[PDB]
Formats: C-alpha cells, structure tokens, sequence
C-alpha cells in the first residue's frame, strides 16, 4: 500500500500524458530500489537512457534550484515526498 | 601551277603561324577526413549542508 500512500505529483510537466505516467511508475520503482537518494538519481538516468537514447541529466535534492536547456518536450519535473525527479536531455 | 596547288603555296611559314597554348590545372586528389568531438564522462554530485 506504499506506492498508494507517495502518491507522486508533477508540480511542471512538458512531455507526451502517455510517457509521463511511465516515468510515475519508474519513479516510485527507483525509491523503493534505491537504498539511497545518489543510487537514485543513477537508476532514473540509467533507465531512460535505454528507454530512449541521448545525453540524459538529472539532479534530485531537497532543496535545490536549476535553470536548464534541454530538447523540447524531453523535460518532466515530477515530486514525490521531498525527493524531486527532474530528467532534461540536451542535444 | 594548279589552282590547288597555289591554294597550297599562299599558305607561307611567315604567312600562317600556329602556336599551341594551355592552362595549367592543379591535379584532382583524394583525401578522407573524419572530425569526433572531445569525450564527455557522467558525473554525480551529491551535497549535504554537513559536507
């Protein structure tokens, strides 16, 4: 009943409503995975770049402010508990 | 002398003189080349308020 009770939420979305809910699904997967918050900031970019190919960066703390250029509709900024999930690729 | 023959005999070394000219051109060559941009590495930084 854990991943009922995180229920995580995109403050900012700029992706495809299909791939969006893939990436809920990955991200509540890596937090129950990862034992710590660094393990998941490598699982998130490792499963993407197999999903899709190209440069993936992506930075998780709990507090933090970031300015970036990524492709258009690559960027998904998600957060769930105080963890935030924010993947942009850049060309 | 025959007509054609005189047709033969106008023609004069002084007469008509014919040089022959050229333009010099470089020589066409092959060459490959490949250009790769510098490696980029992954790097992951975590900070805390106590490090």
């Amino acid at each position: 009943s854990h991943l009922d009770k995180v229920q995580p939420v995109i403050k900012n979305s700029d992706m495809s409503v299909e791939m969006q809910k893939e990436v809920e699904e990955v991200a509540k997967k890596a937090i129950d995975y990862c034992n710590t918050d660094k393990e998941i900031a490598t699982f998130i970019k490792d499963d993407f770049r197999s999903r899709y190919h190209g440069t993936w960066h992506c930075i998780v703390g709990r507090n933090f402010g970031s300015f970036v250029t990524f492709e258009r509709s690559y960027y998904i900024y998600l957060y769930v508990g105080q963890l935030a999930i924010l993947l942009f690729k850049t060309g | 002398h025959d007509e054609e023959a005189i047709k033969q005999t106008l023609r004069n070394k002084f007469n008509y003189n014919t040089r022959e000219c050229q333009t010099i051109n470089p020589s066409i060559r092959e060459r490959g080349v490949s250009t790769e941009p510098p490696p980029s590495d992954t790097i992951c930084g975590n900070i805390t308020q106590w490090e």
